[PDB]
């Protein structure tokens, strides 16, 4: 399209991105560094500390969704699941703000969410991570990488791959306006298994890609081949998702009472 | 497959 | 010439097809082996192409200049993707099937009557038809394959940085190539790059199967492949 | 990896 258009699209996306996602990379980064005086995240680095961060909600109001009694490893696993349930909702809302998306075949809309959701969650998860940990619960806590990595049986390495991706991803130093465009690019992927009408989708992603390139050229002039490097991450995300799915099969085989949240079972069924 | 819950979110959105 | 000259990448592709002669021995005239199972034919073709893949790697500018142990790491990490991309593209000519390097034409249902459906159906929809619909040329496939070869995240690599820089050298050449040759389509470069996610997830599911063939065996498989197939 | 390696240095 035309420049003025690509820039408007960029601005449109950024705004609904601010509207749909509470802890932006900006706010996130604000916390992991030092900015904003009000409350530093409560650091969870071991069993007792988890307890303190957890049972803090015990003082706090009773919302939770698995108040212990069930081993450390599983409480954290179920916590990620619930955070993911929130995320799919924030993501679904953003998707609806992307021009021409709700005008697509309803079955194609769901397929895009089905395969795009986890790729986005892992992309945005990076915004909340540094080399030592990830912010949790709207940034009220900070769970260390060493603690997650020490979990028992198969849970010991369910986050380590995400951290590794985050390290390289953050190396591109994108900001929320860059991310807002990229996420949309991910959602509007014409290669998802099972799509009925590709043409409409690729036509929309085509414009989003042009917007992203311009956005990156203007917002990152000295960053060379950033556009290409960023699209390459789309293949990495693909791997983190199949790898996590494989890890899910394992848990299912070694954990007697697995049980996955309904919205998640819905997404993981017949996936890739 | 169906994905009934995704449909809900797409159609009506998220409640409080 | 210019770090990553597009002309040599095409040459590496050209220099190691197919191309006459080969497209006849296993689909019209005689044929060795004489097996009665269709997953076997693809594994045979894969093994054969593994030797050629090394030949190709040496022709891509700067590969053979890298440290020998790094060369090994890269080919062990990208062989299945590099290979899938080759036969996927070679199969544009055919409607709903694949063309192996040993001259064998594998058909859809055959893939089904072997329990390798879907994974085979994804190749036709997610790879072959896409390359066909946008008509990616041999130069573009060569560069995409080169981008894949030079993967910096391959565990164990001695100096990741220098591999990423080669991959960037490739990104630049491809982009220049696309603009010069395909000025009418500005987003062709991104489109070529967005062929890689499907190659990636498809390649991973392919390795999942191969290890669901090693553990059980029964009339096992060719060497070198078994050598590649010892996980990274 | 014998094969892959042998083929790389000739
Ligand atoms: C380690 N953190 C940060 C969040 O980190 C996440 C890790 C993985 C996911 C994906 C989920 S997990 C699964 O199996 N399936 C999914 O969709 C989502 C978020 C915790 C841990 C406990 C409580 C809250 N936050
Ligand atoms: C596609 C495919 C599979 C594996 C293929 C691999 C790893 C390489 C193929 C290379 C070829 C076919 C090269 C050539 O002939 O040039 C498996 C067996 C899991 C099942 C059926 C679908």
């Amino acid at each position: 399209p035309e420049s003025a258009d690509l820039r408007a699209l960029a601005k449109h996306l950024y705004d609904s991105y601010i509207k749909s996602f509470p802890l932006t990379k900006a706010k996130a980064r604000a916390i992991l560094t030092g900015k904003t005086t009000d409350k530093s995240p409560f650091v969870i680095y071991d069993m007792n500390s988890l307890m303190m961060g957890e049972d803090k909600i015990k003082f706090k109001h009773i919302t939770p969704l698995q108040e212990q009694s069930k081993e450390v490893a599983i409480r954290i696993f179920q916590g990620c699941q619930f955070r993911s349930v929130e995320a799919v909702q924030e993501i679904t809302e953003y998707a609806k703000s992307i021009p021409g998306f709700v005008n697509l075949d309803l079955n194609d809309q769901v397929t895009l969410l089905k395969y795009g959701v986890h790729e986005i969650i892992y992309t945005m998860l990076a915004s909340l991570m540094n080399k030592d940990g990830v912010l949790i619960s709207e940034g009220q806590g900070f769970m260390t990488r060493e603690f997650l990595k020490s979990l028992r049986k198969p849970f010991g390495d369910f986050m380590e791959p995400k951290f590794e991706f985050a390290v390289k991803f953050n190396a591109l130093e994108l900001d929320d306006s860059d991310l807002a465009i990229f996420i949309a690019v991910i959602i509007l992927s014409g290669d998802r298994p099972g799509l009925l009408n590709v043409k409409p989708i690729e036509d929309i992603q085509d414009n989003l890609l042009q917007a992203l390139e311009l956005q990156l050229k203007l917002n990152h002039p000295e960053s060379s081949q950033l556009f290409a490097k960023l699209l390459q991450k789309m293949t990495d995300l693909r791997q983190i998702v199949t790898e996590h799915v494989q890890l899910l099969q394992v848990i299912k085989k070694t954990e007697t009472d697995m049980s996955l949240h309904p919205l998640l079972q819905e997404i993981y069924k017949d996936l890739y | 497959e169906r994905h009934k819950i995704l449909h809900r979110l797409l159609q009506e959105g998220s409640p409080s | 010439n210019e770090d990553m000259p597009v002309e040599r990448i095409l040459e590496a592709e050209l220099a190691v097809e197919p191309k006459t002669e080969t497209y006849v021995e296993a689909n019209m005239g005689l044929n060795p082996s004489s097996p009665n199972d269709p997953v076997t034919n693809i594994c045979q073709a894969a093994d054969k192409q593994l030797f050629t893949l090394v030949e190709w790697a040496k022709r891509i500018p700067h590969f053979s200049e890298l440290p020998l142990d790094d060369q090994v790491i890269l080919l062990r990490a990208g062989w299945n993707e590099l290979l899938i991309a080759s036969f996927s593209h070679r199969s544009i000519a055919v409607k709903d099937g694949i063309l192996l390097a040993t001259g064998l034409h594998v058909h859809r249902n055959s893939a089904h009557s072997a329990g390798v459906g879907a994974i085979f159906d994804r190749v036709l929809t997610e790879l072959v038809s896409k390359m066909r619909d946008m008509q990616m040329d041999k130069t573009e496939l060569g560069c995409l394959r080169a981008i894949v070869l030079f993967n910096p995240d391959s565990k164990g690599l001695s100096n990741p940085a220098e591999v990423e820089a080669l991959r960037e050298k490739v990104y630049a050449s491809l982009e220049a190539y696309c603009k010069h040759k395909y000025p009418e389509q500005p987003g062709r470069f991104a489109k070529l790059l967005l062929r890689l996610p499907a190659l990636r997830s498809i390649g991973l599911k392919c390795l999942e199967h191969l290890f669901f063939f090693k553990l059980i065996g029964d009339t096992p498989i060719d060497t070198f492949l078994m050598e590649m197939l010892e996980a990274p």
